[PDB]
């Protein structure tokens, strides 16, 4: 899981 | 003829419209940007999804702010009169009211803009749909157990609240864009639109946390923004 | 028992719920806002509107930013057990993010925050409804020819779109505010709640038009924008 | 008609  | 209803959308143009994929994975070394691991499953998604929706399908892939508006600017000047709509996917990086080119920003309004009432007079009347795969600040959801308007026949399905990070995952695609194509594929020939997107909240809400190792970001939630400026119903399939 | 489904709200609880109307119509001098005329009548229309929805109706008016957090805050912290919904209605001058109360600015947000699924657990995995008769800017539209989110299960249903101008008539009452009632009289017993605002948007849309004899004012339009992160339809309406 |  990463933020865009 | 017999008493006529007008509640939705006229969708039985020859063409249900363009659908704009811009898929921003890798970003010029100088804007500090990640690449975007996982946005090729999700353009990928998008393309078939949209295909089996009978849209006419451009994808794109790491554009510069200069690219986007001109493809958008050039794009708004198409004659869509024979087209029932019109959609634009953008997969970025971003920030409250902004995407991401791959060497620096573009304001969301710079390109909604080109396609308003009064600007894109073929698309006039007709739906102009965009869905926005980015982040729009850096909160985190801890989660807890004669004339029309111009800005009229808009809808913006953003993949987060005002404010919030948007979720990734490197090797299922991002939760946002998943979660609207399953939904599509299994609701479009069923329910209205603004259904659908309800039924995509309550998956992304429901069937996703983060884990991360780093404590301020793991188990984390998101819970997507449908903004609407539509004045009727939207269904993507019609009578015959 | 047969096969359940559990795609809308559950609108079946004792009550239905509180509707909390701020209607601010008459502002400190030293702020220099103007009286909002026409305020009154929006305020008695939604009064009326929500009693027949069975909701309990709280009707505040002239209230300043002070007591407008003190209402909210205590609002947030009664036992909404036995209710299937929360609403409130904010009636004021305003800028984007920003409601007024008499003697200055309220951020939405802080009203908001009061009642997050973290926040007010007996409102948690319920519907609650934010209604905005209130500016978001400047703007004129001059038309043409196990957890959950804590930010889930909010709706904000806006006057108007972001950054612009909304419309008070002074006879009348707001064109979003009339518009919204009609609808809800008309069709609370028939549609789900995105398909009413779609018709409130429609109904603003394309019933009114500003008459000024100030050319910058004149014939301009309005669309409401609709901000949904439910993640359920939700009917006012339940089977028996 | 006045805006708010």
């Amino acid at each position: 899981d990463e933020v865009d | 003829s017999g008493i006529s209803l007008d509640n939705s959308y006229k969708m039985d143009y020859p063409e249900m419209g363009l659908c704009i994929i811009i898929n921003n994975k890798n970003f010029h070394k100088s804007t500090g940007m990640t690449s975007r691991s996982g946005t090729d499953v999700d353009a990928a998604n998008l393309r078939e999804t949209f295909r089996n929706l009978k849209y006419e399908v451009r994808n794109k892939n790491d554009l510069t702010r200069e690219e986007i508006v001109e493809l958008m600017r050039d794009v708004s000047k198409e004659d869509h009169s024979k087209r029932s709509s019109f959609v634009c996917v953008l997969l970025s990086h971003g920030e409250e009211g902004i995407i991401a080119g791959t060497n620096g920003p573009v304001d969301l309004k710079k390109i909604t803009n080109f396609f308003r009432g009064d600007r894109c007079r073929s698309l006039t009347g007709k739906p102009k749909l965009f869905i926005i795969q980015a982040c729009r600040g850096t909160e985190l959801d801890c989660g807890i157990e004669h004339k029309i308007p111009v800005e009229a026949d808009f809808l913006y399905a953003y993949s987060t609240a005002p404010g919030y990070y948007s979720w990734r995952n490197s090797k299922d695609g991002s939760w946002f864009i998943q979660s609207l194509c399953a939904m599509l594929k299994q609701y479009a020939d069923k329910l209205e639109f603004m259904h659908i997107l309800t039924r995509v909240n309550r998956k992304v809400a429901t069937e996703f946390e983060s884990f991360s190792f780093d404590a301020t970001f793991h188990a984390k939630k998101q819970i997507p923004c449908i903004v609407s400026m539509l004045t009727k119903e939207l269904y993507f399939y019609h009578l015959h």
